[PDB]
């Protein structure tokens, strides 16, 4: 009986309060999100975690953090968005074909 | 433009420079831009 | 015995400071107090509330000439070994000052007009040595 | 069954406390209740037989608060000890430890006394286990609590059982540290007391003896009755001969004294070697082969083995030579001090400031040109 | 009546293991801030 | 102060944001806070200007 | 509709855990607590409350928050292992009051003495003279096993009102139904 009150007040409240502190984080990451997303591909995937990103400039860039995409849903070659100037994944990018490639068929 | 995703994504080839996923400014519209087309792009 | 710290100002205080960067996790507390404090254990406590490993820094703002303004304290809790009553108490840590690029950089702008030139000359070996 | 303490009641106790007793639990004030339970059970009337509690405990065990579970261990530990059956005692502690999960201290108390009342049958790899798994839960606890009395005390008393004194007269130490000092029977200080003279006298690798000067313990116990423990521990300290004293106790304490002799003059010789150190001005820090010979009666050729021991078990770090028959001391094993001691050592400090301050101020005066 | 508090223990205890996914899905939104 | 000083006290980042070094970096939420918690601690302060660091190139707007 | 911050002092010695009351003495204040910051959110939408443990030296566990979500959070794992100490207790409900968010609100601090005061009569009438003055209502509420209207508690009251008294008051509950109805009619209502 005393359950039934106690746990439903409280589990209540905290489910409304990690309710909204989660859509406030889901907020941040979304607007931090710059839409740029200079493309960028995953050389390497090694362990402390961590990549190795050859950007579309040329350039490769080890991450100290993958980002905001999972590590296990990863692997070398992938096409991954990141940052133009902080180089850290934002986003996984669908398998792209260029003009030429689609042409071919 | 390489590719479109599905706000909609788009791909962007600058030449050389690298590539970009940007998306349209609200003076055009979506239906306008197709994939293959070259369009241009804000410098920042 | 009587003291009141906010709790929830403390929270939303690390809450912005993690917002801003963070890297920076709570690690203790500092009090300008010249000496420790009764109430100092209790306090200590509180804040290992919120980082177990919490070290107390006492920051002198009074300007000794000798001696760093620093003294990081931690909490530890013993048997005492040699047959004597326990308490909370207060161990010691060392302490020093550090700093990184860009606080060395500001230093070095600030204290332009006040600093004796690095190098061995021998008016500051020999003032060094007195 | 609340009326059955009532007929308990009638003629084991005091009719005022049963009635006492009765009220609270009627009343529902469980805690003074148990604050009452606890003072019953401290009664001497408690002597054979006890049938009746912990059946009116049932309310206790089956109550999610039977005040702290600390206490409810507290009354099963006495209630444990009166019905003194080995066989029972055991599964009655399982029992009680299930029953209090809940307070990981009260765990602790519940596995020190299986251990306690277990170590007087098996006392075996089987209680060091218990006594590992306390030191790991115990490690966990936030501070020392009462818990760790009754560790220590099962500590002690097992390694007593085991034979190592330098642990048990370390543990000994830690208990008497981690307990109240008085409140004690006075009787049980001077038995610790000289439990823990004779383990740190026997300790294979205990020589500190700085806690006999000053642990309250040795001091208002053994002061009277028997104070050769205590005549004793101070010759060891100051490293005298004190061989008459020696012989005193012999004739006393024969046991785990007369067949360890031979150990307890060797632990005299090396400390007496650490007294030679220390009495030195520190300058002729040269001990002679003749003045070690007297001090420690040992033969001439017995001193560089004595030295070689002080060297090897890590209580000396200075060097022997033969030629000369002088040895070289540079120690580093620190000493307890007294009170005389520490006012020379203040006053040789004095010196030292006074020294540095007069070289400060010949060396600002001499270069307040350069100084700058 | 209990069945029926037990009834309320099973919706009690789905929230209990729905707020601790919750938290460890925020723990993670967390996580990605940091990087 | 007065017409020909400007006194800066302190200063409080902003969270870094997508938006970038913009008016819609100051987060009205996180500046109101922080100006309303720093006020407790006895820093009463008012917003007399912001400051936004430029990697690489010099002080310019 | 008053703005006042209270700040209820929640008893968590170990004495609130003799359940005289017919759940538990810390579930009873539990009811009791939940009452009192409903009836003073409900009263005003803008007032605050908050609580502070009494056993031990004392603790902080909610700070003055306008919700009673938080209290009530913190109200569980109240966890009676200690002893009461109620001057050191209203001393830092005192402090923490000085450090409202808003300093219209009116002064107000609950204490739930459920636990014998072991306090010299003349720290409460010191307490009760500083108070006055200082212009903070404390309304006691005696709770379970104690000295029927205990002495020190009333002349704490009664110095803290004298030849005139509003917003502070003693409520002495003798063991039977549940404090949290008792609580609804004398210092809720008034």
């Amino acid at each position: 009986i005393k359950i039934m009150k106690s746990e439903v007040l409280r589990v209540t409240h905290e489910l409304q309060a990690m309710k909204d502190k989660i859509k406030e984080n889901s907020e941040k990451i979304k607007v931090n999100k710059t839409l740029p997303y200079l493309v960028s591909n995953v050389i390497e995937l090694l362990d402390v975690k961590c990549a190795v990103i050859k950007t579309s400039t040329r350039q490769t860039y080890f991450l100290p953090v993958i980002g905001l995409v999972d590590a296990e849903k990863l692997k070398p070659g992938d096409l991954v968005g990141v940052n133009k100037d902080s180089y850290l994944i934002l986003e996984t990018l669908p398998t792209e074909y260029d003009s030429r490639v689609k042409a071919m068929e | 433009c390489t590719k479109i995703i599905n706000d909609p994504k788009y791909i962007i080839n600058v030449k050389q420079f690298a590539k970009f996923v940007v998306d349209l400014s609200d003076q055009v519209a979506p239906t306008d831009i197709e994939e293959g087309m070259r369009v241009g792009v804000d410098r920042n | 015995s009587v003291w009141f710290l906010d709790h929830d100002y403390l929270e939303n205080m690390y809450g912005m400071f993690k917002k801003v960067n963070a890297r920076e996790r709570i690690v203790g507390w500092y009090h300008t107090g010249p000496k420790l404090h009764k109430n100092d254990i209790a306090i200590n406590e509180l804040m290992k509330r919120y980082c177990p490993n919490s070290v107390l820094v006492i920051i002198d703002v009074k300007p000794k000439d000798l001696g760093l303004p620093t003294e990081a304290y931690i909490s530890v809790e013993e048997v005492h070994d040699d047959g004597t009553p326990t308490s909370k108490t207060f161990e010691h840590v060392t302490s020093e000052i550090g700093a990184e690029e860009a606080e060395e950089v500001g230093v070095e702008h600030l204290l332009r007009d006040i600093k004796d030139t690095t190098v061995g000359t021998l008016s500051q070996r020999i003032t060094n040595q007195v | 069954v609340p009326g059955f303490l009532q007929q308990s009641q009638n003629s084991p106790g005091q009719p005022a406390v049963w009635h006492r007793l009765e009220e609270l639990y009627t009343k529902k004030l469980w805690h003074q209740l148990t604050l009452q339970v606890l003072d019953f059970v401290q009664d001497p009337c408690f002597a054979q037989g006890d049938g009746l509690i912990k059946l009116y405990e049932n309310f206790i065990s089956e109550f999610e608060h039977r005040v702290n579970p600390l206490s409810l261990v507290e009354i099963i530990l006495h209630v444990v000890r009166q019905m003194t059956d080995p066989n029972v005692a055991l599964t009655f502690l399982e029992k009680t430890r299930e029953k209090v999960k809940s307070s990981d201290e009260a765990v602790i108390l519940c596995k020190t006394a299986i251990g306690a009342l277990k170590l007087n049958i098996g006392d075996l790899q089987v209680t060091k286990e218990t006594i590992e798994d306390v030191e790991e839960m115990l490690n966990n606890l936030p501070g020392v609590t009462s818990v760790h009395s009754r560790f220590y005390d099962l500590s002690s008393k097992y390694y007593q059982t085991i034979g190592n004194h330098a642990s048990y007269y370390k543990d000994a130490l830690r208990f008497l540290g981690c307990v109240d000092i008085k409140d004690l029977p006075v009787s049980e200080q001077q038995e610790r007391a000289f439990t823990l003279g004779l383990a740190g006298l026997l300790g294979e690798g205990v020589f500190n003896f700085g806690e006999l000067l000053m642990h309250p313990v040795l001091e208002s116990l053994r002061n009277t009755d028997r104070q050769w423990l205590i005549d004793t521990l101070y010759a060891f300290n100051s490293g005298n001969v004190e061989r008459f004293q020696t012989l005193k106790t012999a004739w006393g304490q024969q046991p785990d004294l007369a067949a360890n002799e031979a150990q307890l003059l060797r632990k005299i010789q090396l400390l007496c070697l650490m007294e030679m150190t220390f009495t030195r001005p520190a300058n002729h820090r040269q001990l002679t082969f003749e003045e070690i010979a007297k001090s420690a009666k040992i033969t001439v050729n017995e001193v560089e083995l004595l030295v070689m021991k002080a060297l090897s078990v890590g209580l000396v770090k200075g060097s022997i030579d033969e030629v000369d028959k002088r040895v070289h001391m540079t120690w580093v094993q620190p000493r307890v001090l007294d009170l005389q001691q520490i006012k020379g050592m203040k006053d040789r400090l004095e010196f030292w400031c006074t020294d540095v301050k007069s070289m400060e101020m010949l060396v600002e005066h001499q270069a307040h040109d350069i100084l700058t | 009546k209990l069945l029926e508090h037990k009834e309320i223990d099973g919706r009690l205890k789905e929230l209990r293991e729905q707020l601790k996914e919750l938290t460890k899905q925020y723990e993670k939104s967390e996580n990605d801030l940091k990087a | 102060v007065d017409d020909y000083t400007v006194r800066v006290i302190d200063v409080f980042a902003m969270p870094q944001s997508g938006t970038g070094v913009s008016v819609e970096a100051v987060d009205p939420v996180f500046q109101a806070k922080m100006l309303d918690m720093l006020k407790q601690t006895g820093r009463p302060e008012m917003v007399v200007g912001w400051y936004h660091s430029h990697p690489g190139f010099g002080c310019w707007l | 509709m008053v703005l006042e911050s209270t700040m209820v002092c929640v008893d968590n010695s170990e004495y609130m855990r003799n359940g005289d009351f017919l759940p538990t003495r810390l579930q009873a204040q539990q009811d009791a607590v939940n009452i009192v910051c409903h009836s003073k959110t409900r009263s005003n939408p803008e007032n605050n409350v908050g609580l502070i443990t009494l056993a031990n030296d004392c603790e902080v566990l909610t700070t003055l928050t306008p919700d009673t979500g938080r209290i009530l959070s913190k109200l569980h794992t109240v966890q009676p292992k200690g002893k009461i100490t109620f001057c050191t207790g209203i001393r830092v409900a005192h402090l923490a009051l000085k450090h409202r968010q808003g300093k219209n609100h009116k002064m107000r601090i609950i204490a739930f003495v459920g636990s014998p005061v072991e306090d010299n009569e003349k720290d409460l009438v010191k307490l009760a003279k500083r108070l006055k003055k200082e212009k903070v209502n404390v309304d006691i509420i005696n709770f379970g096993e104690e000295e029927v209207n205990t002495e020190k508690l009333t002349a704490f009251v009664n110095t803290l009102n004298g030849k005139d008294g509003t917003g502070s008051h003693l409520v002495t509950v003798p063991p039977g139904p549940s404090l949290a109805d008792a609580l609804i009619s004398s210092p809720i209502l008034a």
